[PDB]
């Protein structure tokens, strides 16, 4: 996704 | 990388989510290496992947290298190309449009007290279907929007929403042996008043209805679980994401035998  | 996380992700089958909320417990985590470290808790709303990843970001961060002090401060971020050549914090580049200056982008927040008074950052992000612009509200008050004109993948809705904590370890331990704190600096098992939480874990579906996903609908990410971790606590009204930790002390001592 976006933040991981 | 030198980033560590305690985050949950909600993956939708297509890019039709029309918004999301996050109510984030505020703390002032300590940094072991303030020259370059940071610690934050945020939401990430995204569409696409790789160089077509678009994000909408908002939360609190302790980042002395950027803000000039160790207080938790409200921040925003975005990217339209997977952080390759676009995007920035706050209003340092053209992108976000602030419409109401009642709340300042970058404002200091009041940190919660361990075992005492708690403070929360309520943020609500909502796509306007007439334009594709994504509007930001703090504690119900409008701030501004990320316009559709800066994006290519998230103009019609988002496919993913993530919530939680992140630290940046400038000392080069991979975030595995730094006492830079995440959340309150205490493990999620300590619970309300001691460990940090994210609540109001809600998204807006294609039709405009608010959905609160059940605990099983999220995928968890905690790559340094002895340092920072997460735990869902289901209340009788809403689901909590407890997250964070004290980080790991550098107490390894291996030698060949
Ligand atoms: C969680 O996210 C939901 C969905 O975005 C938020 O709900 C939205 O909240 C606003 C403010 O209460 C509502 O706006 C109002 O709309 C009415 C018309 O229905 C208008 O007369 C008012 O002046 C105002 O603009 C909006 O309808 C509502 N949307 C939905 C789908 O329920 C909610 O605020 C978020 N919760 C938190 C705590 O962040
Ligand atoms: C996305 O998926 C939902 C649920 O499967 C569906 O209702 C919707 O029509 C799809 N497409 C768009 C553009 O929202
Ligand atoms: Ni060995």
């Amino acid at each position: 996704g976006g933040g991981g | 990388t030198n980033h560590q996380y305690a985050v949950i992700a909600y993956f939708y089958g297509n890019a039709s989510l029309q918004g999301a909320n996050a109510t984030i417990n505020i703390w002032e985590p300590n940094l072991k290496n303030p020259n370059g470290d940071f610690s934050l808790t945020q939401i990430w709303i995204s569409a696409g992947s790789g160089s077509s990843l678009n994000t909408i970001e908002a939360g609190w961060q302790v980042y002395p290298g950027r803000t000039g002090d160790s207080q938790p401060r409200f921040f925003i971020y975005w990217t339209a190309d997977g952080y390759t050549s676009t995007g920035c914090y706050d209003l340092t580049c053209p992108g976000f449009v602030q419409t109401n200056n009642y709340y300042a982008i970058g404002m200091a927040l009041q940190p919660s007290v361990y075992g005492g008074q708690q403070y929360e950052l309520n943020e609500s992000i909502q796509r306007d279907p007439a334009t594709g612009n994504w509007w930001l509200y703090l504690w119900g008050t409008v701030v501004g929007y990320w316009p559709a004109s800066i994006y290519n993948s998230i103009t019609n809705g988002a496919d993913t929403v993530e919530w939680g904590g992140e630290i940046y370890d400038s000392s080069g331990t991979g975030g595995f042996h730094t006492t830079t704190q995440m959340g309150s600096g205490h493990f999620p098992t300590e619970g309300y008043g001691k460990a940090s939480y994210v609540r109001d874990l809600q998204c807006v579906d294609t039709y405009g209805n608010v959905i609160s996903p059940t605990a099983n609908s999220f995928q968890g990410i905690a790559p340094a679980p002895n340092c920072y971790n997460y735990q869902f606590q289901q209340g009788s009204s809403e689901l909590y994401l407890f997250y964070g930790g004290p980080g790991c002390q550098a107490i390894a001592h291996h030698h060949h035998h």
